[PDB]
């Protein structure tokens, strides 16, 4: 019976609100006389208090049994007083990415057993936690308990008992500044580089610390030795990898399915290098049904294979060393996917990832990959505090010409070109001027909104015009058709001058690629010229403008 | 230490809740800097720390002070702001002096330590929490909350508004012309004195409040700057609107009218007077673009009455006080910047353009967030409030890198842009 002298965390519940008042009579006697079995030794224990009926409010209670029928276990549904109590601290987001962690000479794992019930509960508080065992039948005096420590499921459980712990290390922290105790749940994780049997030594040491405050540890054993399998992770004393990842075979597909592919797959890419999930999420548009059984495309299977051929081998992560450098590396998949990796080491990674741009119709190599540098920034600010040294495959005046002439703000720290194709580049530039000596095409097109049909044209300075009808398309698509054809019928050198703020929009991005094919056949277009030079004009205020529809 | 008054006691707005906001990650660095920082304040009673049961946060950072060696912590208190300052704007509410903005000089001066002699409320202590995150999610964060009246917080200078008043008072009445206005941490001096005696005055101001009890860490290298400036001037006589301008050119091409009259229609939209045409007639036909064309009479009678209205001020434009203002920027390229401050479209309060320096010292991150500075600065000058901006740069890029180049005490509120069109050379 460890009740502990720890000092409790006031609580209130929430302004206007009272404590939960719900009647338990059900259900039937075998059920009651567990949970007097119960109660009795947890009373005992001190960690419940039977109570005087006086204006009380009450909880139900079950009772549900486990497999391998020899113990019983008391459930207690405190969601409705967990309504009524104040909000707390948040208590952990994020786990520690192993990336992150320094080696250890030793590396010790601690579980508390019954830790909330080990932490009293504030006293003014207690009596909203009251319940009833249920006589049998005959409306007869129901059993009244409430709870002295932290009850399992309550709202600051977690919190409370995280504080709890944080002020029992901080005596013997105080005495042992040489090493190092991560708090997690109910666990404690503790390394050091002392010598093994100084280590042993300090670990018994605090043990003995926490039995004092009444917090349990393994005397079977100490248990856990490595791995160490934690949060769907392999900690091992050099290196860690990500537990095993299984792909199962299907002849047949369901969103849900998909959705835990992709979830093992994006799982697996902190560590496995190359792993592409775009083709398979692509199959994931299908947002509206959650049941639907969705026919896995040609894309998404070969992809599906590469991943399979990529987790064929295990591969490991190292981890972190302060006295040493951080570097960054990025490479270009190509379906506007892109891998890096982040290291110290050449043969070694602390770990990989991916970047993918969902985002916009339509982009370019340049941008996606300053994104791809402010996604890792982001990650290396909150694994090492640092942010890391960065190759790219993107010469210093390509990157320059970008930045100086984009309409946004960009930056990018220091970093050096690595030349590993596919390099990134500038495709085409336009020219700033208006070109001498070039034909120069008037060019507009317009669509029906009802009928779908629509057309699109042009005329030019030497007298020559075209125009061609469309089926099933749209204003936009009719004009970026007219700059279209304008740059099919001209020269190597070609002034075009649109009405269309879109159009000229889609261009000045200067995208390398896109989900349309006209735009892409544009593109092409713009590659193959010399010198092009887009300008552009105010609509229907007769300027030039092109007098047809 | 002393309580002056008791408390001055703080509710919040009916049906408001206190400030949860998630704390960015830091820089190792800024993370031990913030540690030694809180460290201390904690030895000095300033903030304590807090148990589980105080849900609430406010995000921290650690900024450098101006130019210094020394790191200072900038709490950022906007959301705290919205839900308290709203109802200290009404009751405790500092009057804003119109006059400010049309003195010569302006020197702006660091009153917070003031702050720091006054405690707060007990029951509002709770909604000042903050936490000093950890790297890696290591451990659970350092949490703080405010003993006295926290820096950022425009509460604290509303309470401390009769303090500020009275220590000001002996100042006021031998110099009945200067102007002196309260923003946050902030006093706004002007005067139509010489930059001089503009100065001198400035410093009598510093030693009076000094010998008064409060110090202003607006004081120099002591005697010798080796190249440096001294103390932030601001000059609200010259800080009038900007007007359009059209190129100047001795011969005109097809491009060059087309330019002409696309930039004029865009600005059709503000003045209502303008009318184009004459000079569409004379691209009537289907010419190249490199092709010189004459200007007839019509056409430069157009371009004259255009140019005339055009430099007139608009017309029906005024400040309203119950709507926000609006900072739209937009990036020039070569080192410069334009904006506009703004309420409706196309009216326009105030407009203008910077340029820090050219080359080898600063990237276009450093030169939006000097300009953003400068354009709250005026702001604050001319209205008494913050505009809020639309910013061009992506989001998490501004998030990570802002808290470099921040030399204020305030920190306005933003929304970020990826849009922006072709109008770009039309503000320049
Ligand atoms: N179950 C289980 C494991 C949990 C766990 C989680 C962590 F984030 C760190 C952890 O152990 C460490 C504790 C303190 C430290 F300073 C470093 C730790 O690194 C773990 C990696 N490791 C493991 C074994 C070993 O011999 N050396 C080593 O660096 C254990």
């Amino acid at each position: 019976v460890p009740i502990s002298p720890i000092e409790t965390v006031p609580v209130k519940l929430k302004p206007g609100m009272d404590g939960p008042k719900v009647k338990q009579w059900p259900l039937t006697e075998e059920k009651i006389k567990a949970l007097v079995e119960i109660c009795t030794e947890m009373e005992k224990e001190g960690k419940i208090s039977k109570i005087g009926p006086e204006n009380p409010y009450n909880t139900p209670v079950f009772a549900i049994k486990k497999k391998d029928s020899t113990k019983w276990r008391k459930l207690v549904d405190f969601r409705e007083l967990n309504k009524r109590t104040q909000d707390f601290w948040e208590v952990q987001l994020g786990i520690p990415h192993p990336a992150g962690l320094k080696k250890k000479k030793s590396v010790t794992v601690l579980d508390v057993g019954d830790a909330y019930f080990s932490v009293p509960l504030d006293e003014d508080f207690r009596k909203y936690t009251a319940f009833t065992i249920p006589s049998i039948n005959n409306e007869t005096p129901g059993i009244r308990y409430q709870y002295n420590v932290l009850p399992q499921g309550w709202k600051g459980s977690p919190a409370i008992f995280q504080s709890s712990m944080t002020k029992i290390l901080e005596p013997f922290a105080a005495q042992n500044p040489d090493i190092v105790i991560y708090q997690y749940m109910d666990d404690l994780y503790v390394g050091s580089d002392l010598e093994i049997g100084q280590h042993r030594t300090k670990i018994e040491e605090l043990r003995q610390h926490l039995l004092r405050w009444g917090l349990t540890t393994p005397d079977k054993k100490h248990q856990k030795e490595p791995p160490f399998l934690w949060m769907g992770y392999e900690l091992h004393p050099d290196k860690w990898t990500v537990q095993p990842i299984v792909l199962p075979e299907k002849d047949s597909w369901t969103v849900n399915d998909i959705q835990k592919l992709v979830g093992k797959l994006n799982w697996a890419s902190q560590i496995y290098p190359g792993i592409k999930v775009r083709q398979l999420s692509k199959l994931l548009r299908g947002t509206k049904a959650l049941t639907e059984v969705i026919p896995l495309t040609e894309e998404a299977e070969l992809e599906l294979a590469e991943n399979r051929e990529i987790l064929k081998e295990p591969v490991h992560g190292v981890y972190y060393d302060p006295s040493k450098d951080l570097i960054a590396e990025i490479q270009k998949q190509g379906q506007g996917q892109w891998t890096y990796q982040i290291y110290q080491e050449p043969f070694k990674n602390l770990k990989t990832g991916k970047y993918a741009r969902m985002r916009g119709a339509h982009t370019n190599d340049v941008k996606q990959l300053t994104e791809a540098v402010q996604k890792i920034t982001t990650e290396s600010i909150v694994i090492w505090g640092k942010t890391p040294k960065f190759k790219l495959p993107i010469q210093k005046e390509t990157w320059e010409t970008w930045w100086t002439e984009y309409w946004q703000a960009t930056w990018i720290p220091e970093w050096e070109f690595v030349n590993t194709p596919p390099l990134v580049k500038l495709w085409y530039q336009l020219e700033k001027e208006p070109i001498v000596g070039a034909e120069t095409f008037y060019v507009d097109g317009a669509a029906n909104r009802e009928t779908k049909l629509g057309k699109a044209g042009y005329v030019t300075n030497k007298g020559r015009q075209k125009v061609v009808p469309l089926t099933n398309t749209t204003n936009q698509k009719t004009e970026l058709q007219a700059i279209y054809l304008a740059l099919q019928d001209s020269g190597l050198e070609v002034n075009i001058v649109t009405d269309s703020q879109y159009a000229l929009g889609i261009i000045q991005a200067q995208p390398d690629k896109s989900e349309s094919e006209l735009v892409n056949q544009i593109i092409e277009q713009l590659i193959k010229k010399e010198k092009v030079y887009l300008a552009w004009v105010p609509a229907h205020k007769g300027i030039g403008g092109n007098e047809q529809v | 230490p002393i309580s002056p008054i008791e408390t001055v006691p703080v509710k919040l707005k009916p049906g408001m809740d206190g400030p949860k906001v998630k704390q960015w990650p830091l820089t190792e660095e800024k993370i031990k800097a913030l540690v030694e920082i809180c460290t201390e304040m904690e030895k000095e009673g300033k903030i304590s720390k807090i148990g589980p049961e105080n849900p609430y946060n406010t995000p921290v950072f650690a900024i450098k002070k101006k130019d210094s060696t020394k790191w200072r912590k900038l709490v950022d208190f906007r959301e705290l702001n919205k839900r308290t300052q709203d109802f200290w704007e009404v009751q405790l509410g500092i009057p804003h002096p119109a006059g400010l903005k049309k003195k010569k000089s302006v020197t702006v001066l660091d009153v917070g330590d003031a702050y720091f002699s006054v405690p707060l409320d007990e029951d509002f202590r709770k909604y000042t929490a903050f936490t000093i995150p950890s790297i890696n999610n290591e451990t659970p964060g350092i949490r703080y909350q405010y003993n006295v009246l926290p820096q950022g917080w425009k509460g604290s200078p509303a309470i401390f508004q009769s303090s500020m008043t009275k220590i000001l008072e002996p100042f006021k009445k031998q110099n009945p012309d200067i102007v002196i206005y309260q923003y946050m941490d902030d006093l706004y001096v002007g005067s139509d004195l010489e930059i001089g005696q503009h100065r001198t005055k400035i410093e009598e101001l510093r030693q009076h409040l000094l010998r008064w009890g409060l110090t202003t860490p607006d004081k120099k290298h002591q005697k010798e700057p080796p190249f440096l400036w001294m103390g932030y001037e601001l000059h609200p006589d010259k800080w009038t609107v900007q007007p359009i301008v059209l190129p100047e050119k001795d011969s005109w091409t097809v491009n060059d009218i087309q330019k002409l009259v696309g930039k004029l229609n865009w600005a059709s939209q503000i003045y209502p007077g303008i009318k184009v045409r004459q000079l569409s007639k004379l691209l009537r036909g289907t010419k190249a673009l490199t092709e010189v064309i004459p200007l007839t009479e019509e056409a430069e009678l157009e371009l004259a009455e255009n140019r005339e209205i055009l430099k007139e001020p608009v017309h029906g434009v005024y400040y309203d006080p119950s709507k926000d203002l609006i900072a739209e920027i937009q990036k020039q390229g070569q080192g410069q910047w334009t904006y506009q401050i703004y309420q409706e479209p196309f009216k326009n309060l105030k407009t203008g353009k910077y340029a820090r320096m050219r080359g080898a010292h600063t990237n276009d991150v450093k030169q939006l967030t000097e300009a953003v500075q400068k354009i709250t600065t005026e702001s604050i000058v001319i209205w008494g409030k913050t505009p809020k901006f639309k910013l061009p740069i992506q989001k998490e890029t501004w998030e990570t890198w802002w808290t470099e180049y921040w030399q204020a005490t305030w920190i306005p509120e933003w929304e970020f842009v990826n849009t922006p069109p072709l109008v770009k050379l039309w503000y320049q």
